[PDB]
């Protein structure tokens, strides 16, 4: 079951010339265990 | 150029090339956002700053991460508040838990936020979040109200494998959970 | 697994992803470690530590890296010290100036040092360098007598293309310095 | 194409941390020059 969302997002509008990039999960008055079990990135930049 | 790339296949114990914040920490070889406990905020950054445009040039980067992540409740109605991959600046640090993930502060757009994050939420608050109450994939900028939203049935405690890719040249950031 | 990857084929002035120590700034383009000036140590690091090995499997890492450089000296005969590439522990700092290259602080062996540098020196330093007195590649760990030398013949102001090989299966390092 | 090429074996794990910083120096002394590097890029992959 896959599930695809695409939208455009000029991202030099948002965001600095650098960032850090990372994960966030949040629990409230309900809550659940959240795990990363891999994680691979790759960005090129032309110049 | 210049490019960035690294990969974790299994996390350690002592994994000095991430920045932890809030409650996150690797166990288990796991990265551990949050344990099922109330009111707690983990996060995960990589230690490099990326280079995601150049003011100089123009030129704006492409990037592709991929990764696995499990979200484990004690049942599949009271589970909550649901995880994140962000963008932010170099000195990012937790922001309002609940509902707003740890990344946003507001449903108010905020140019001073200077994040966009890809969330995958598993509670609806109802001041924010899509009217039909759904589970939902969304891309938010600035605000922890989504530009756009996907409803996702949570398989709770499956592996879930997602990439998500940016491609300057369309301005287009692509979105894709699959359950296998 | 785990893999660092990154490659920066023009430096530019707002260089996020280098800890620049000493007098080490990016300029015109270029990283400059050091001006044509007396005194002066420069060092810049990638800023994400890197898993050289890991104490748990006892598997250690394959790595290469390559970069081009330039020496421009006022003549070629009143040059020095040199530039080395090194890898160091977390926290390193700027060592000694002048011909222990800025990682170094004696010519004894020092285990507390966890420092390995290839060096390419150029000024005879006698209490510690090869007696023949030529300019040279170096292997030096925890001390900056080096283990092994290779004489070289400098170009000045002429760019050199340097690869630097690890073999984690045969533990053995290779360097090579190439000019047009 | 003129070219030197140093080989040795060194057991790096007996003389570095698990987890490192890599990077450059460069110094000058009574006598100096300009050091500058033009473009990097590394690789490694830890099994
Ligand atoms: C964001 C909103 O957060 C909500 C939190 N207040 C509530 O207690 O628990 C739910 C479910 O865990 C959260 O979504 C807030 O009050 O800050
Ligand atoms: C460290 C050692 O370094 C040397 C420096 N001090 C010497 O006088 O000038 C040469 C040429 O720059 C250096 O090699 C010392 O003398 O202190
Ligand atoms: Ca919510
Ligand atoms: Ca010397
Ligand atoms: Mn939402
Ligand atoms: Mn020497």
């Amino acid at each position: 079951t896959s599930y695809t969302l695409n939208e455009v997002v000029p991202l030099k509008e948002f965001v600095p010339e650098w960032v850090r990039i990372g994960f966030s999960a949040t629990t409230g008055a309900e809550f659940a265990a959240h795990e990363v079990l891999s994680w691979y990135f790759h960005s090129e930049l032309a110049g | 150029t210049e490019t960035t790339s690294f990969s974790i296949t299994k996390f350690g114990p002592d994994q000095q090339n991430l920045i932890f914040q809030g409650d996150g920490y690797t166990t288990k070889e796991r990265l551990t956002l949050t344990k099922a406990v109330r009111n707690t905020v983990g996060r995960a950054l990589y230690s490099s700053p990326i280079h995601i445009w150049d003011s100089k040039t123009g030129n704006v980067a492409n990037f592709v991460t991929s990764f696995t992540f499990v979200i484990d409740a004690p049942n599949s109605y009271n589970v909550a508040d649901g995880f994140t991959f962000f963008i932010a600046p170099v000195d990012t640090k937790p922001q309002t838990g609940g509902g707003y993930l740890g990344v946003f502060n507001s449903k108010d757009y905020d140019k001073t936020s200077q994040t966009v994050a890809v969330e995958f939420d598993t509670f609806y608050n109802t001041a924010w979040d899509p009217s039909n109450g759904d589970r939902h994939i969304g891309i938010d900028v600035n605000s922890i109200k989504s530009i756009n939203t996907k409803s996702w049935a949570l398989q709770n405690g499956k592996e879930a494998n997602v990439v998500i890719a940016f491609n300057a040249a369309t301005n287009v950031l692509t979105v894709s959970l699959t359950y296998p």
